[PDB]
């Protein structure tokens, strides 16, 4: 009996399962019990894990044994499957599994049970799985396709984490209504709350990830340039290694237009990478088309990756390119250059006329990103007689954050440690 | 070692197979001596089949026959050979059958045979020479793979016991990859080493290793060692006495002879493009070299006319300033030109101003691992 | 450790310059040579 | 070889005068300096050109 077989190695593996469940609860009771408010962190490491190795005959056994000590709310799971922490646990990882049945009909009732529950427990060291449960109601109503009642749902419970000095949860919460504004594109909206909103310090670093590229995404069309490509590099560094691919590709692709849009060029190495090539080809053949500096395979590729484009959102950004192609243009005339005529550069960058080309240019030191001077009594633009850059005080302001940051490190480092009894 | 296959034959091939070269001639008519006389058959048919050829019938039948009968012989003997005579026989017939295999072209065949021969063969020798065929295969089919697996391979042999030929042999097997994967640093390290001491024959002749070993030298080696390892190298001067080209590049770029040097190097590109195992590295090679001559003429000026560096580099001012535009925005010269009178500053950093730029560097890299270090543990 | 599934998902170390078209370096300063 | 003795003897001898002809100074031309040592030019400037280098 082959299937025989197979179903005696797929229940052994339940059985180890459930006792990596039973270890995580009694984790989770450790939490509760004693001090450290805590070790829920370490009990929803493996959430990921539980939830990619759940199974409809795990827990429809799990829900037949457990939900032992009151209440009948397992006929909520139980016609769906054929304490105060534990039960929160379970239930996510049962509405987790419904999700991954995609049954978003029960999915969705049993996660505003969830909520009605969190509401009336209110619980501090209950509330990282609160978080936890609130993104994935965001998930749950996001393949739903409604993401309407999200807005308002998740903004009181927002109002409620920061009215109680959460931290997970404000990130969380803060991270879920960002994505649902941009989602309809809200950016008008996204841009007053981000303004008017602090995030919190010490928040999980996936959730400054996600932060950080939304904040980034909000500044580029916002066009603050030079603001977003360093907020999502820093999402980038934040992001994890070995995973989160589409994460990391929205991030380069997005991180990609915005520096073309500062007038850079962008590493080849993103583009080689092996997670990446096939992602970010037509974003390859756009910096190509760009550093070439040819409005006709510009163009070409737009027409080809139009759709690519729709469904990752640059367009506003992608014409915003054009701009700062011409813009890329005298950025590296001004890099490979000290004092090039207005002629000289008209004629290097294909303008019109000189005349253009010193409004171009003109343009481009108010901006910043050349940073040089000009002179049309004889038509030429100078550039800014560059100084030794070391008996000056921008030594002293770089060492000085980066000594600040590492006493600030070592600081955290020895209030973190502990010493249990 | 023997010549199997001839890697002759796939610089013939790959030099067939370029546009205002096909059809020559005498390539063409090399080639086919070359399978005509070793009874290529299989091989035979590859080059047909991607180069759309008209196929002689009357050959190729006669060339199939004489492999068939050449394979079911070494057959018959390699069954006698286990009927009756030991495995000490045995693996000299499946080594016979697996070399023939590679002789005609039959690389599937061939690279099984050889797993099976190294699998059976206990002599350490032995073992190398099956994990050498295995890298000339790998060589000449152009197999990054195969060959990346087969010098691990053969690195671990020498570890697990091996001798100072096989370590050469291996040295030049290394290089060559390394030139074909443009890692031209390593490959001036290894050919330098095995310079003195070249023995491997069926790869190249020693003029053909040694214009190697130059070509990689001088876009691999600063001033100083370039000096010490290739001007001043006895085995190298020895050779450029007779190639009298490659001595003028060499020179041309030592001496600061910048005209002469730019000649060289077109002429360089040239042959290196013809190269088979150079050909995907001429356009880099060339611009390599281009900034190295542009670098090595501004290290020793504080503010270079544009009209002297001309005249030095016998070109045209437009040429030198477009190329000097082009390095500079790609950020591989300290140089600043400025056109309205044509003069190209000299704008490198300072000892103590670099020494700065890499402390930030370098402790930006730190500083970011010692910061996700920080997050991921104290939570 | 966490995943963003919420968002859907030459051995060489090649280089920007490498990419451009143009003329051979030969035929380039042939044609310097030439017009100089 | 006794040519190639000799012109090494010479660049050697060229390096020597430029040396102490160039110590007495902080900014010279090199027209000065090619009329303080008696050669031309340009050929002077490469010399002096391949000794920095």
């Amino acid at each position: 009996t082959a299937a025989a077989a197979a179903e005696h190695s797929q229940r052994e593996l339940d059985t180890v399962t459930l006792e990596d469940i039973k270890e995580h609860v009694k984790q989770l009771e450790k939490a509760v019990s004693g001090k450290e408010p805590r070790f829920v962190l370490r009990a929803l490491r493996m959430l990921p894990s539980t939830s990619r190795r759940l199974n409809h005959y795990v827990l429809y056994k799990a829900v037949q044994g457990f939900f032992t000590s009151n209440n009948a709310t397992r006929d909520f799971l139980l016609p769906f499957l054929e304490l105060p922490e534990v039960e929160a646990y379970l239930q996510l990882l049962v509405v987790i599994f419904m999700m991954n049945s995609k049954r978003y009909k029960e999915a969705q009732k049993i996660s505003d049970d969830l909520m009605q529950k969190i509401s009336t427990q209110n619980r501090r060291a209950l509330d990282l799985v609160a978080a936890k449960c609130y993104y994935y109601h965001a998930r749950v109503y996001e393949f739903l396709d409604k993401l309407d009642v999200v807005r308002s749902f998740l903004h009181a419970r927002l109002r409620t984490a920061t009215l109680r000095h959460d931290a997970d949860g404000q990130a969380t919460l803060l991270n879920l209504l960002l994505r649902n504004y941009l989602h309809y594109s809200l950016y008008d909206q996204a841009e007053k709350l981000v303004s008017k909103s602090v995030f919190p310090e010490q928040a999980n670093n996936n959730e400054w990830a996600r932060y950080l590229y939304y904040t980034g995404r909000i500044k580029a069309i916002q066009l603050e340039y030079s603001e977003a490509r360093r907020t999502m590099t820093n999402a980038l560094r934040k992001a994890p290694q070995h995973t989160a691919v589409g994460f990391k590709q929205t991030v380069h692709k997005l991180l990609i237009v915005v520096e073309l849009l500062l007038g850079e060029i962008p590493d080849r190495l993103q583009f080689r990478q092996p997670s990446l090539k096939r992602s970010l080809m037509p974003y390859f053949l756009l910096t190509q088309a760009v550093r070439t500096g040819n409005l006709a395979k510009f163009n070409q590729v737009l027409d080809q990756f139009g759709e690519k484009f729709q469904a990752d959102g640059t367009y506003t950004l992608i014409i915003r390119l054009r701009h700062n192609v011409i813009k890329t243009g005298v950025r590296m005339i001004s890099l490979s250059y000290s004092r090039i005529s207005l002629a000289d550069i008209a004629q290097k960058l294909q303008l019109d006329s000189p005349e253009d080309a010193e409004f171009i240019v003109a343009k481009a030191i108010r901006d910043g990103v050349i940073e040089a001077s000009i002179n049309h009594e004889k038509g030429y633009v100078q550039s800014k007689e560059m100084i030794d850059i070391y008996s000056t005080r921008e030594p002293q302001l770089a060492f000085h954050q980066r000594i600040s940051f590492c006493l600030d490190i070592h600081n955290m480092s020895v209030k973190a440690m502990r010493f249990p009894p | 070692l023997p010549k199997n296959p001839d890697l002759r034959i796939a610089q013939l091939r790959f030099l067939l197979s370029l546009p205002e070269h096909r059809g020559d001639a005498a390539v063409r008519d090399e080639l086919m001596a070359a399978v005509r006389d070793n009874n290529m058959a299989p091989y035979y048919e590859a080059l047909c089949k991607s180069l759309d050829w008209q196929i002689d019938v009357d050959l190729l039948n006669k060339m199939k026959k004489a492999n068939e009968d050449e394979l079911k012989r070494l057959d018959e003997e390699l069954e006698d050979a286990e009927k009756n005579l030991g495995e000490s026989e045995i693996r000299d017939a499946m080594m016979a059958k697996a070399e023939y295999l590679c002789r005609i072209g039959d690389k599937e065949g061939a690279l099984t045979a050889f797993r099976k021969t190294y699998d059976k063969t206990v002599a350490l020798g032995h073992r190398l020479d099956i994990v050498f065929y295995l890298l000339r295969i790998g060589l000449f089919y152009m197999d990054n793979d195969l060959i990346t697996r087969n010098t691990e391979k053969a690195k671990s042999l020498i570890e697990e016991g091996g001798d100072w030929d096989r370590r050469n042999r291996l040295k030049v097997y290394q290089g060559l990859y390394c030139v074909a994967i443009r890692d031209f640093k390593q490959a001036a390290e290894l050919f330098l080493d095995t310079v003195s001491t070249f023995t491997s024959y069926e790869l190249m002749d020693y003029k053909t290793f040694v214009t190697y070993t130059v070509y990689v030298s001088m876009i691999a080696l600063e001033r100083p060692d370039l000096r010490e390892k290739v001007i001043k190298g006895a085995e190298i001067l020895e050779v450029l006495h007779s190639l009298p080209a490659v001595r003028q590049y060499l020179f041309s770029l030592y001496e600061c002879r910048y005209s002469v040097f730019f000649q060289s190097l077109a002429v360089v590109e040239q042959e290196m493009k013809k190269d088979w195992l150079f050909a995907p590295h001429y356009r880099y090679y060339v611009r390599e070299m281009r900034i190295h001559a542009y670098s090595q003429l501004l290290e020793s000026y504080r503010s270079l006319t544009l009209g002297y560096m001309a005249e030095a580099f016998g070109v045209g001012v437009e040429f030198i300033d477009q190329e000097l535009s082009r390095f500079i925005a790609a950020g591989r010269l300290h140089c600043k030109i400025d056109k309205v009178n044509e003069i190209v500053e000299t704008n490198r950093p300072d000892s103590k101003n670099w020494q700065y730029q890499e402390t930030i560097k370098k402790g930006d890299l730190l500083l970011n691992r010692v910061q996700k270090l920080s997050r991921v543990i104290n939570m | 450790d966490d995943e963003f599934e919420e968002f859907p998902a030459h051995v060489w170390e090649d280089n920007w310059d490498d990419d451009n078209v143009e003329d051979d370096f030969s035929n380039q300063l042939r044609a310097e040579l030439e017009k100089h | 070889i006794i040519s190639t003795h000799l012109a090494k003897l010479y660049d050697n001898l060229l390096e020597q005068n430029l040396i102490r002809v160039i110590e007495p100074f902080s900014r010279v031309q090199i027209e000065h300096i090619s009329s303080l040592i008696k050669l031309s030019k340009a050929d002077v400037e490469r010399k002096l050109s391949q000794m920095i280098l």
